[PDB]
RNA sequence: UUUGUCACCCUGCU
RNA sequence: AGUAGAAACAAGGGUGUUUUUUAU
């Protein structure tokens, strides 16, 4: 067990024995973010000025067991150094294309359930019909809508326990579910979701996109719905009207 | 024929070409060198601006200090300082009459925040001051140090993780006849004494802004330390809790809701009575907003708003203005002087402001050192009578809120009514009267109130028209609000964050461009072209069939050699652009998808990639911006997690300090705080809690998983032996 | 609780009536409202007041404008004052090695005399302009001796290029321990610019800017194919404006602009410690069919450690012309003109015969301005924005598209100038090629004091509008509106033309 | 000029 | 020189090694 393993080669040592037994756990939340670099005021000027960098962008290490050093031409792909206060690697970006070149491929049949909040715009689109357009005035009135369709009927506290209970189910804590429309989708979530791979954070996150209301302040003319929101650059105008019905 | 735009104004509107003024296609003025002589400019103005007052020398610090309160009212018509008492509670006290009830259900609705809030919460924001190390860092680098500097003295009382505890450590910081500090420079010891603490704790950092739009001269701002900090959180959170229940304020909201509200106030004051009045409309600014107001008052309005309510309530309440009122702004960096016969440069700090000699200044800069020599204490400066900006924001605004709200028909008396909306220094006014003498009237009466709080109304800037048409803050008004494309001209780019954010929001804000800032379809198919042009350009790639010789070109080509169907390779690996009209709400990879083989959707969306990074849930799919009027704001995208979504590198020019045992914690911490991760993988999006040590739980929930899934299913025996071994093993290094 | 330093620090900061916080806090209690505002307002001065000016139409007055010596060119490049060298060859641009398209458009002219100098620079030593002519040309016959011309040349460090160039020339950093009994030690200065007034330059070279040439600049179709009905709406209108600008000299700015900042950056962060030579290379489609690529003249960079957003880069600028200075000296007072040999174009059966001319300057860029100068393609999006709007505005009228008539068969027109005899009006298209050429100025010519200028400006416009729309209007303070518009009027050649055009609405809209 | 003969690192928002 | 405008840039930090010597 590589856990143990490394937790015992850490206090071993001196150094890093105090750090971890007189650091509290509800202290750990301060000292995660402790940084000595700063939030950049000026992102489009650095990302000009570093894109003519040799290396300019990081990955872990694990690249040198992963990606060669100089490829069929010889550019290198990575350097020798670590970035500054982490142990992640700098790295070109002709490894990124290398990777999508020569690299290990895998299954994605589940990369459409998990993002299914975004295939369903995918797919339809593609299942609508068009008509005339009506070239008049257009007045509009600025109007709350859900610009999501708010899945459930439920709030954060019962989205937290579902997603807790699908996604980390043997760190929940303490309460059970009670209703049955959070345990059929639990179940199924829990059928539809084994042996997945992705990261939990990706998960949650699209399961949070996926299964909560958010509600925004727009300028309408037409009608108050969630299917039609979505296109709305495309329905209305200012001097024109487009027709649809989406699928 | 000589050509001149200008000329169109003769047939077009003005409201309606209004976007043919704002020159946003060009860079912004920056600033150069230092600031200490804005500072200094900005402390004798505030000194000067009221000089009729009374002068102390506090206790504690030791300090000259002027008390501008209740001072003699004004004669002249120049910026005065000099607000009373009685006008500010009555101002209370009246819009407290207007909306029954708005201070209880709002102390009400802070109590619980401040009950149940927690520590780690000041790890958001901004710069902030250090006085450990005398500088600017991050929040959570500060936060970190004055709790080591605090508990290594023998205050400790925030380990119950509530911030008010923490405020509780602030305060009784501040009875002691020593304390010990450290500096990297191995390490070192030094003893601070009381009133030195004091003045190092009460202490702003000041420096000038950059890329603002609109001016020629150069301003100064300033910045906070960490023993204010929760204070004014608290006292933020009342007054937004107060000003979201205000029809006359704009602040707490967007650019949508605001327009609704300056619709409605001004077609409020439309139709009531159609032949028998008059209206008119004021636009314009206030002047010198942030160099009155001093904290006196704001002390005054919070005893008011916090009244028949527990003690300790009004008592965490009402420190940040005590510390306001006895502040020390800091002064900057220094000067640079130069020899032109010997070719020598070099550079003095502002400590020596109290004792050079003065034959080294031009005339400006003399008359001003020699001005502010009676304030110098210890390179800080005393200034108590004003404010300055990263200030109170929403209570100012509620103040100006309170004085428009005096000039209803019941309290003006006679005839007169005046309207309007305020956000901050900017105001929108509407007066009626059934005459042109009531006019005058009105706007004196207006006029000479907001001169007994403190809010001296600009007059090279305002002007007054008959009602129907106006200018809020860049939105112009003609019978309905027409668009302004230019202010949002300097987003259509790219942002920086990755290969994968950039695509989502470019199409994002023409999206967002085209629903409400009124843009057109050719406009934005236009705008498509031109912003594929640039990506292509400032990403290094084009098109896979090209002849343009960049570095991702000899790969790319191969990528275009080997693959079956050309249209499934995304933009930025040298394919096509399937964008239009109807689909711009779709993310990339989820509209080439059907269009890809098999290898390429595997290698390209692969969950085991060596360069994607997620860190937490409050920064995924989200990413800020700087926009051009304003701060920086929060953008949230629609994106997929594959290959092309890393992160930057690092400055590095730390290493050449002498801090540099700032790099090697981080490095340790992250080595710990990561294996956490693997013992608990659940605390990225829940916060863990106890009070027990980072192994002890690592040897607790280290011994279930070898007795529960390889020992309760049926799993090697013979690991489990020296698992358990290892277990006992580190339990017993740590000497217990 | 609060008690120690606190108990203290608040006894203090109170008005100056009181002394201890809990007698304050008791006195705020049981406050009720008496009438002290409306009781407090009688014993203020009666100077304290909102006095209303009426605007009527004989109440504004002429901008006024500084006084001085006449301005000059503030430009990264020429502008019309510009001669290319051309070839033809079938390529997209940036799609080839530069240094080959030099040395072929280089072998096109025919009549290449010894240069020598016809205007001197007054400030720096000339002799090094001339040298470094003849050192240009030889790196360029040793690279063309080369068997593989490469994408970067180096030149050698001689005296004349860091006298240019401007090397080893910062002073020392030393403490003040030191040399603080030295004499002649003071401050940096912090002086204002320099005053200076109009030229007549500035508008013949803005006309210039919205004529038409005989090439296409830009080249704008790479987009998904159409499925609706507004789709097909955009697209045609599209092509209407798309045909109208394609073809303005802004345009060719635009791109001339463009490039010179990429090539630049590039090499800024590339190498830090050598001098390139970069060309500035343009390609574009004739009439007909043919593409053409042409050459504009040099550009050498120096040395680049660029730390901050203002930290300045050098470089030596030298460009081809056939316009004579001595007809304009006072135009380019820091340039050093040569003449470099003599061109022929033949007339219907006779000749004509003129000298053809080096432009040389040194100048300056940051860091922040070669970022915007790169993106100087959101001019027309600025200037097609403002006709999309006219076009949709009075098609909402008629229930009609619109964009037909209105670039072909046009019974409206906008006044766009003013002529020896008025004001005059012109088509849509006039008006779409002021706008870019408006917009792409706007960037050439950056400044605080256009930024000042236009946000104080933009009042006097509303306020004449609000006179012209029968409205009402009125002031409170109106000489220090006029004091502030004349705060930033120092030096900048392009305010000032700003400035005299406002002189010039102001005249024609309350005449 | 100097007690020298020559090298070496690092950093580009800290 | 030049950039630039109320003050700056035209680079900024550390590491070395040491009583006359016969030869290429």
């Amino acid at each position: 067990m590589e856990r143990i393993k490394e937790l015992r080669n850490l206090m071993s040592q001196s150094r890093t024995r105090e750090i971890l037994t007189k650091t509290t756990v509800d202290h750990m939340a301060i000292i995660k973010k402790y940084t000595s670099g700063r939030q950049e005021k000026n992102p489009s000027l650095r990302m000009k000025w570093m894109m003519a960098m040799k290396y300019p962008i990081t990955a872990d290490k694990r690249i040198t067991e992963m990606v060669p050093e100089r490829n069929e031409q010889g550019q290198t792909l990575w350097s020798k150094m670590s970035d500054a206060g982490s142990d992640r690697v700098m790295v070109s970006p002709l490894a990124v294309t290398w990777w999508n070149r020569n690299g290990p491929v895998t299954s994605t049949v589940h990369y459409p359930k998990v993002y299914k909040t975004y295939f369903d715009k995918v797919e339809r689109l593609k299942h609508g019909t068009f008509g005339p357009v009506h070239f008049r005035n257009q007045v509009k009135i600025r109007r709350r809508v859900d610009i999501n369709p708010g899945h459930a009927d439920l709030s954060a506290k019962e989205a937290q326990d579902v997603i807790m209970e699908v996604v980390f189910p043997n760190e929940v804590g303490a309460r059970i579910l009670t209703s049955e429309s959070q345990l059929t989708i639990t179940k199924e979530k829990k059928e539809e979701l084994q042996d997945c791979k992705i990261s939990p954070l990706m998960v949650a996150y699209m399961l949070e996109r996926e299964l909560v209301r958010k509600t925004r302040f727009l300028p309408v003319a037409g009608g108050t719905s969630s299917v039609y929101i979505e296109v709305l650059h495309l329905t209305q105008g200012t001097c024109w009207e487009q027709m649809y019905t989406p699928g | 024929m000589d050509v001149n735009p200008t000329l169109l104004f003769l047939k077009v509107p003005a409201q309606n070409a209004i976007s043919t003024t704002f020159p946003y296609t060009g860079d912004p003025p920056y600033s150069h060198g230092t600031g200490t002589g804005y500072t200094m400019d900005t402390v004798n103005r505030t000194h000067q601006y009221s000089e009729k007052g009374k002068w102390t020398t506090n206790t504690e610090t030791g300090a000259p200090q002027l008390n501008p309160i209740d001072g003699p009212l004004p004669e002249d018509n120049e910026p005065s300082g000099y607000a009373q008492t009685d006008c500010v509670l009555e101002a209370m006290a009246f819009l407290e009459e207007s909306h029954p009830g708005i201070f209880e259900n709002s102390c009400l609705e802070t109590m619980e925040v401040v009950q149940q809030t927690r520590v780690d919460r000041l790890t958001q924001g901004r710069q902030t001051y250090d006085w450990t190390l005398n500088r600017n860092q991050p929040a959570a680098t500060a936060l970190a140090n004055t709790i080591e500097v605090f508990r290594s003295n023998g205050l400790t009382a925030n380990e119950s993780g509530r911030l008010i505890d923490f405020l509780k450590d602030v305060i009784e910081s501040m009875d002691k006849e020593e304390m010990e500090i450290t500096t990297h420079f191995g390490k070192k010891k030094q003893r601070v004494n009381k009133r030195s603490y004091l003045i190092r704790a009460l202490t702003l950092n000041t420096m000038t802004k950059d890329a603002e739009r609109g001016k020629l001269k150069r301003r100064a701002i300033a910045t906070p330390g960490m023993q204010i900090r929760g204070f004014v959180y608290f006292v933020e959170t009342l007054a937004r809790s107060i000003c979201e229940k205000l029809e006359q304020s704009g602040l707490p909201v967007g650019g949508n809701e605001k327009k609704a509200k300056l619709a409605n106030v001004v077609r409020k004051m439309m139709t009531n009575s159609q032949d028998t009045e008059l209206s008119f409309t004021i636009t314009g600014d206030n002047t010198k907003w942030n160099e009155n107001q001093n904290p006196r008052m704001f002390l005054a309005m919070i005893t008011y708003i916090t009244k028949n309510q527990p003690e300790w309530f009004r008592n965490i309440l009402s420190i940040a203005p005590i510390m306001f009122s006895n502040k020390m702004a800091r002064l900057g960096k220094g000067y640079m002087f130069e020899s032109k016969r010997m070719k020598l440069r070099t550079q003095i700090p502002a400590e020596m402001l109290a004792s050079i000699d003065l034959k080294y200044f031009n005339e400006s800069t003399r008359k001003k050192i020699e001005k502010i020599r009676p304030l110098l204490i210890d390179g800080t400066a005393s200034l108590s009578p004003g404010m300055m900006m990263g200030m109170f924001n929403m209570l100012s605004t509620v103040l100006g809120v309170s004085i428009l709200n005096l000039g209803q028909k019941k309290y003006t008396k006679t005839t007169y009514w005046w309207d309007g909306l305020q956000s901050s220094d900017d105001f929108a006014l509407i007066v009626n009267a059934p005459n042109h003498e009531g006019i005058q009237a009105g706007v004196d009466r207006f006029y000479r109130t907001c001169k007994l709080v403190g809010i001296n109304m600009s007059k090279k800037k305002s002007y007054i028209n008959r009602t129907g048409t106006f200018e809020f803050t860049s939105f112009f008004y003609r019978y309905g609000f027409v668009a302004n494309f230019s202010m949002e001209l300097p987003s259509f780019g790219v942002s920086g964050i990755n290969e994968s954010a950039d695509m989502s929001i470019g199409v994002t804000v023409i999206k967002n461009n085209m629903i409400n800032n009124d843009l057109g379809p050719a406009t934005a198919q236009m705008a498509l072209q031109l912003f594929i042009k640039d990506y292509r350009y400032t990403y290094r790639c084009h098109r896979g069939d090209t002849q343009i010789q960049t570095r991702r070109s000899f790969e790319l080509k191969k990528l275009w050699e080997q693959t079956r169907s050309k249209a499934g390779l995304l933009v930025s690996d040298g394919g096509p652009n399937l964008y239009n009209i109807r689909n711009l709400h779709i993310p990339e990879v989820c509209l080439k998808w059907e269009l890809m083989d098999e290898d390429y959707q595997g290698r390209l969306c692969n969950p085991l990639n060596p360069f994607v990074s997620h860190k937490e849930i409050e920064s995924v799919n989200n990413a800020v911006v700087m926009p051009a009027h304003g701060p920086a704001k929060s953008m949230e995208y629609d994106a997929v997690a594959t290959t092309h979504s890393w992160i930057p590198k690092r400055n590095r020019s730390i290493l050449n300090t002498s801090q540099r045992g700032i790099l090697e914690d981080e490095q340790m911490y992250q080595k710990c705080c990561n294996l956490f991760e693997k013992f608990f993988p659940s605390s990225s999006y829940r916060r863990p809690v106890g009070i027990s040590s980072m192994v002890e739980a690592m040897v607790s929930r280290a011994r279930i998983d070898a007795r529960i899934d390889f020992e309760s299913g049926r799993i090697k025996k013979e690991e489990f032996s020296e698992i358990m071994k290892i277990c006992s093993t580190i339990e017993e290094l740590r000497r217990q | 609780e609060i008690t120690g330093t606190m108990r203290r620090l608040a006894d203090q900061s109170l008005p100056p009536n009181f002394s201890c916080l809990e007698n304050f806090r008791a006195y705020v209690d049981g406050f009720e409202p008496n009438g002290c505002i409306e009781g407090k307002l009688s014993q203020m001065s009666k100077e304290v007041n909102a006095k209303i000016e009426p605007f009527l139409k004989t109440t504004p007055r002429p901008i006024k404008l500084p006084d001085g010596p006449p301005c000059f060119q503030r430009s990264k490049f020429l502008l019309m004052d510009a001669l290319k060298l051309s070839i033809e060859d079938p390529s997209h641009e940036g799609e080839g090695i530069p240094l080959y398209d030099a040395i072929k458009c280089m072998r096109t002219f025919f009549g290449w005399k010894e240069p020598y100098i016809v205007k001197p620079h007054e400030r720096g030593i000339n002799s090094n302009y001339l040298l470094s002519w003849k050192q240009v040309l030889a790196e360029l016959q040793d690279i063309e001796n080369e068997e593989k011309i490469p994408r970067t040349k180096n030149m050698k460090k001689t005296s004349q290029l860091k006298w240019a160039l401007g090397e080893n020339m910062a002073p020392e950093k030393v403490d003040f321990d030191n040399c603080r009994d030295i004499s002649d030690l003071k401050q940096y200065d912090s002086d204002e610019p320099e005053l200076r007034s109009l030229s007549s330059w500035i508008q013949n070279e803005f006309n210039k800017a919205c004529e038409l040439t005989d090439s296409i600049w830009i080249e704008l179709d790479e987009i998904g194919e159409d499925v609706a009905p507004i789709e097909y709406i955009a697209s045609m209108r599209r092509n209407y404006f798309t045909a109208e600008v394609s073809h303005c000299r802004a345009t060719e700015y635009i791109m001339k602009g463009v490039y010179i900042n990429t090539a630049l950056l590039n090499a800024s962060c590339a190498a830090m410690d050598d001098f390139q030579l970069i060309p500035m290379i343009s390609k574009c489609r004739t009439k007909e069919g043919r593409r053409k690529t042409n050459l504009y003249g040099f550009i050498i960079k120096g040395r680049s450690h660029l730390r901050n957003d203002t930290d300045v880069v050098n470089f030596v600028s030298m460009e081809f012309s056939l316009t004579d200075p001595r007809l304009e000296p006072h135009k380019w007072e820091k340039y050093c003109v040569l003449e470099i040999g003599d061109m022929l174009l033949r007339s219907a059966i006779g000749q004509m015969s003129r000298p053809m001319f080096l432009y040389v300057r040194t100048n300056g860029t940051s860091k922040i301005k070669m970022k915007w100068g790169m993106e100087m393609r959101r001019c027309l999006l600025q200037s097609l924005q403002q006709i999309e709007s006219m076009i949709e505005a009075e098609s909402s009228v008629k229930e009609k598209d619109m964009t037909k008539e209105f670039f072909e068969n046009k019974s409206e027109t906008w006044p766009i100038g003013e002529s020896p005899k008025g004001v005059e009006e012109g088509s849509i298209g006039k008006v779409c090629r002021t706008l870019l050429a408006k917009s792409v100025f706007n960037s050439l010519y950056a400044s605080p004091q256009l930024e000042g200028f236009s946000a104080e400006s933009r009042k006097l416009l509303l306020v004449v509008q609000a006179l012209r729309d029968n409205l009402e209007p009125g002031t409170f303070d109106l000489g220090g509106l006029y004091e502030a518009i004349e705060e930033c009027l120092i030096n900048d050649p392009w305010v000032l033309l700003n400035a005299s055009w406002f002189n010039s609405f102001l005249t024609h809209a309350l005449r």
